[PDB]
């Protein structure tokens, strides 16, 4: 059986705080 | 290991201290004292190193 992930499974990549920014 | 062995073949105890020096809260620190905080003024500072 299968289903679609869509956009699931993003996580905070490091223990830093950031705001209003398009981080890569 | 026998105490008669040549220096390279003698046992050595090894300890490796591995640091997670992360951008994350501290739980191990060096012997630093701490001051009161100061606000709205130009200060030299040190938080967690
Ligand atoms: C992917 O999921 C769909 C869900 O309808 C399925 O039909 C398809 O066989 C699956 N393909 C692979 C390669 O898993």
């Amino acid at each position: 059986a299968y289903t679609n992930s869509f956009t699931r499974g993003v996580y905070y990549p490091d223990k830093v705080f950031r705001s209003s920014v398009l981080h890569s | 290991f026998q105490p008669t062995y040549g220096v390279g073949y003698q046992p050595y105890r090894v300890v490796v201290l591995s640091f997670e020096l992360l951008h994350a809260p501290a739980t191990v620190c060096g012997p630093k004292k701490s001051t009161n905080l100061v606000k709205n003024k130009c200060v030299n500072f040190n938080f967690n190193g």
